[PDB]
Formats: structure tokens, C-alpha cells, sequence
């Protein structure tokens, strides 16, 4: 049978897809260690790698199978489901096997998804330098219309240290943290100004390379909850700005502490999608 | 360098950082030393270079050696972690290096 | 002519041995670097060596003895003054005149006393990874009865790391770190939520090869105050288990502070064999 991981009743997004919102024909870009085509609950249909010898319909890593699955797992009859199923998958392979990756190729992932006019891209990736190549690249992303959603980072609290990486701490970027199945936000997530918004992040079932399952942790689980969300937005109101979904998703957020580390809230993408 | 943000479930890391002064010994034997590392004693005579390295563990006495004053050489994940030390997970097997460098 | 180093008034032994316990017909296996038989103070009834060319009943490195001097240095007039003075001392080698051994000497040392039937195991050694060699070597000699004790470590603390080594950091083998003569924990003492119970580690005086003694420094000196402890107990109750006699010396412990840096305290012999 089919099994429904926490995540999508948590957000709300089964209640969306009820209503017959599944993300249908709005194309989302994965860019991680790319995506096990292959495997029966997922289908990409695109994609582009930026990792030498490498195609983008494979993945050696499981990181990205697993963030893609979160984002769109099938809604069939076996296995997870996904936040938008009907989803347009692309695996665009910018960290190698070792979930590692230059900024360069993150940033020729990035420029390829808005030049193939993707309209959400999904970064469950960081790094702790800034770099005036990659703020520019989802800065022009954000500006032709694309809904950009990175993971905050998982370097916990201390006192007032802004612990958020790049490239979430962008302001084209959405940051989002992460919470368990209690709408708590688990120890690791990353904090300050910049947090947008929490997502489940903590014991995410999701798909995973070869065929299988797994349950792992981190803002990397919970960026595709964000990226999903935008997706069903989209697929029920086409012709929103990335700008009004951003705003609408962090806009009917359920608030659930100071905005340091909560930012506007747990998403719900049902309240956010009205 | 960029890495997953996936939270990792490493158990411990092990630094070879040189450290200690004349005045300010640390605690520790030419055995549990690192090899890389060289230690010296209050008078900064050279005592041995560490016989242990990361991968590979040997059985060390548990005491500090007078003669040594100094030396000179949970979400983490290898590609998070740092240059310079050694990850273990648990039941302390090891597993990689650190890929990421310290920051300034 | 005899010295009571400040470690045994510390524990509370020398009240227990008032009371008349002593450790008289407890064996306790020291597997160190061998000790030196001949000394004066010291009564090794057995053993063996698992390093190629030494024998059991020498110590070339003097770590060992004075380890041993600790537990069961002699109640005479002379030297210093053990833990469990009429402990049935064993010497098992499994380090080299230099101090260095390999985990599959040490599993050999422990096979040996288990098989020989050691009451008590003491080990003031480690490394820092640890394998499932030595591991299913103390998880049996524990399940066959035999209290395993070890030095936790001179790694100091580093923030949140677990600095403790291994056997120590087995739940079959108790970490012993290590206190001042003013029950202050050493700075160099290991911790992580491993750490056991707490001993005094910092200028120890005791027997030391060649019919001398010295004063040394480590949880290498804190553990054979455990060990000893455990022997008196076993003196004063014989039919206690292992596990029974584990858990007096960690239930009956002075509190010094949180867990991670001082386990539960400083051991009261006193109160544990009560
Ligand atoms: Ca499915
Ligand atoms: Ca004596």
C-alpha cells in the first residue's frame, strides 16, 4: 500500500491535493546529487548534470532521490507519497556522489533551471561563505520568476549567532528550518534573521536510491516540503508572481515562536493556497 | 564548497591540533601521540613524534608523561566536517576526514 | 614507614578496611604493561603475558606497577598502602616496556582473566576508535561476572565532544575519570555521557618498578581505585553480582557536578560497600 509520511498531513498538503491540487504542470528543478529516475515512485522527465562523467538521471549519493521524493513521490498504490505528485521532476546533478559540489556548478544548475524555465528550485544544500556568484544567480532566478527555496543549515542555536548558510541566507532565497512530528523545531535547525519559514525536517520517510525507503534528518528534508508547497500553490493559481507565493506561504504561516527561530511559522500550504 | 544540508549521525571527531606551552603542558604519551606531530618538553627538547594515527587504533597507558609539556603537528557531516580531523560514528568505527577548512 | 597516599583516605577505603574488609580471596587481573613482582610492597600470585618476548612478572615501562601499587600495595611498614591490601594481585601483560599494545593483545588479556576467573578487571589503557573484537571480549567478561573496569581517558573536554575511549566507553566497562587530592576534576580527565564514576587521577603516589615509587598523572591512575573499590566490596559481600557491584559504586557516589564531566561523582567506598 501506499504509506503517507507525516510531512504532507503536517503541512496540510493532503488537504490541497483533496481539492485536486497536485502541482500538476508546474516544473520543479532538484538541484542535488541528482535523482534515481528509475525508481517506481518517482518520475523525472528532465534535467542537467554539472558533475564530470556523471548523468543527471542517476544518483550515486541518495540525498537528492530522497529530498526529490519528499517533492513529488507518485500518488499511486505502494510505497510514499510526495507533497505534489503531479509534479513536473527535474533532476538537475550539481553535488557528486560524496553530497559535495563546487559553487560554480551550483551555479550553472541554477542558471540552466531558469533558462529551462523552471518555475521552483529546490537547494537541500549550504555552504558557510557567501559568494557574489551564486547570490547573483538566485537573485536573477527570483527575478525572471522563480520560486527559490534552500535549507537554512543544521548548526543549532547559540545565544544570538545567526548560524543560517548560503545560499538560504540570501534574501531571493527562501530559508527554511525544520520542525519534528510535533510542530517542535528540532535542535539543529539553523537560526536568525534571515529564517523564513519551518517545515518538517525531522524523521522524514521519503523514497531512496535503488528502489527503497529511508528516514533521515535535516533542513535538507525539510527545504522540498517548502519547494512542494510552492508547486501546489502554483498549479492552483498559474499565474501568481514567485514573489505572491513566497509571500503567501510565509503569510499564513502557523506562528509558533519568535520569528529567530521559528520565522513565520510551520507552512500550511492549505491556509497558504485559499 | 557547498554540502547536503542532511543532518548527520557521526558519533565523535578527533583533531590532531598541536597545543600546550611550557608553562601550560598538555596530558599525553609518545604512544596515544599523533604521527604528524612531535612533542617536546618544558625546555623545548624534541621527545618523539606520535606512534598512533586516526584510522587504525592501538592500545596506549592511560597516564601523562612528565616529559612532554607540548605539541606541534550531531548534524556534522564528511563533506561538513573539517580538514584535519577524523569522524567516527558509533561504536567508534572509522568513516572519513574531514572535507571542509576550519573558518577565519 | 608505610604512606597512605591521599587516595584511599579520599575513597573512604581505609574506613572500609577498619571495618576489616580488605579484598582477601578477590582476584583482580591488572592488564597493563606487567608488573614488578619482586617489589617489596607488591604480591603478584599469577598471570601472563601476551607480548612476544617479556615476561608476565616484569615490568620494563613501570606503568604497570605503579598501577597495581594502587590497588595492592601491601599493609606492612614499608612503600605505600593499596585500596584492597589483600587483593589476589594478577599480572597480565598486554602492553610492552614502551606501553604500546594492539586491541588483539588486550582481547587476550581479558579472554585470560575471564577465563582464569578474575573477580575484578582493571584497565588503565585505551585508544581512541575502538573495535568488535575488544568489544565482545568485555561484553562476555561482564556477562560471565567480572566487574570491567578502565581508564575514561586524558582527552580534557572540547565543548560537547565525547572524549572518552575505548573499552572505557563500552556500557559493559565502567570509565573511570579523574579528581585532585581536593576532589577537583583533573583537566585532563575525558568526558561524554560514557563517564562513570569519578577517582583520584592527579599525583597519585605509589609503588613504582626497580622497589621504588612515584608520583603520576591520568585516569590511568584514577581507575585502579575503582578496581580496588570493587574488590573491597566483593571482600565485605562475595555473593554480590557484577552488576550489583557496578551499581553501588555509581548509586553511592559523591556528587561533583553535571554527568557529561563528572559521571556520577566522586566513589564512596564507605557507602557502597554498607
Ligand atoms: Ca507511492
Ligand atoms: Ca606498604
Amino acid at each position: 500500500a501506499q504509506t503517507v509520511p507525516y510531512g504532507i498531513p503536517l503541512i496540510k498538503a493532503d488537504k490541497v491535493q483533496a481539492q485536486g491540487f497536485k502541482g500538476a504542470n508546474v516544473k520543479v528543478a532538484v538541484l542535488d546529487t541528482g535523482i534515481q529516475a528509475s525508481h517506481p515512485d518517482l518520475n523525472v522527465v528532465g534535467g542537467a548534470s554539472f558533475v564530470a562523467g556523471e548523468a543527471y538521471n542517476t544518483d550515486g549519493n541518495g540525498h537528492g532521490t530522497h529530498v526529490a521524493g519528499t517533492v513529488a513521490a507518485l500518488d499511486n498504490t505502494t510505497g510514499v507519497l510526495g507533497v505534489a505528485p503531479s509534479v513536473s521532476l527535474y533532476a538537475v546533478k550539481v553535488l557528486n556522489s560524496s553530497g559535495s559540489g563546487s559553487y560554480s556548478g551550483i551555479v550553472s544548475g541554477i542558471e540552466w533551471a531558469t533558462t529551462n524555465g523552471m518555475d521552483v528550485i529546490n537547494m537541500s544544500l549550504g555552504g558557510a561563505s557567501g559568494s557574489t556568484a551564486m547570490k547573483q544567480a538566485v537573485d536573477n532566478a527570483y527575478a525572471r520568476g522563480v520560486v527559490v527555496v534552500a535549507a537554512a543549515g543544521n548548526s543549532g542555536n547559540s545565544g544570538s549567532t545567526n548560524t543560517i548558510g548560503y545560499p538560504a541566507k540570501y534574501d531571493s532565497v527562501i530559508a527554511v528550518g525544520a520542525v519534528d512530528s510535533n510542530s517542535n523545531r528540532a535542535s539543529f535547525s539553523s537560526v536568525g534573521a534571515e529564517l523564513e519559514v519551518m517545515a518538517p525536517g525531522a524523521g522524514v520517510y521519503s523514497t531512496y536510491p535503488t528502489n527503497t525507503y529511508a528516514t533521515l534528518n535535516g533542513t535538507s528534508m525539510a527545504s522540498p516540503h517548502v519547494a512542494g508547497a510552492a508547486a501546489l500553490i502554483l498549479s492552483k493559481h498559474p499565474n501568481l508572481s514567485a514573489s505572491q507565493v513566497r509571500n503567501r506561504l510565509s503569510s499564513t504561516a502557523t506562528y509558533l515562536g519568535s520569528s529567530f527561530y521559528y520565522g513565520k511559522g510551520l507552512i500550511n500550504v492549505e491556509a497558504a493556497a485559499q | 564548497k557547498a554540502c547536503t544540508r542532511e543532518c548527520g549521525n557521526l558519533g565523535f571527531g578527533i583533531c590532531p591540533r598541536s597545543e600546550g606551552s611550557p608553562l601550560n603542558p598538555i596530558c599525553i604519551n609518545c604512544c596515544s601521540g599523533y604521527k604528524g606531530c612531535n612533542y617536546y618538553n618544558s625546555f623545548g627538547k624534541f621527545i618523539c613524534e606520535g606512534e598512533s594515527d586516526p584510522k587504525r587504533p592501538n592500545a596506549c597507558t592511560f597516564n601523562c608523561d612528565p616529559n612532554i609539556a607540548y605539541s606541534r603537528c550531531g548534524c556534522t557531516t564528511c563533506c561538513t566536517g573539517y580538514k584535519g580531523c577524523y569522524y567516527f560514528g558509533k561504536d567508534g568505527k572509522f568513516v572519513c576526514e574531514g572535507e571542509s577548512d576550519e573558518p577565519k
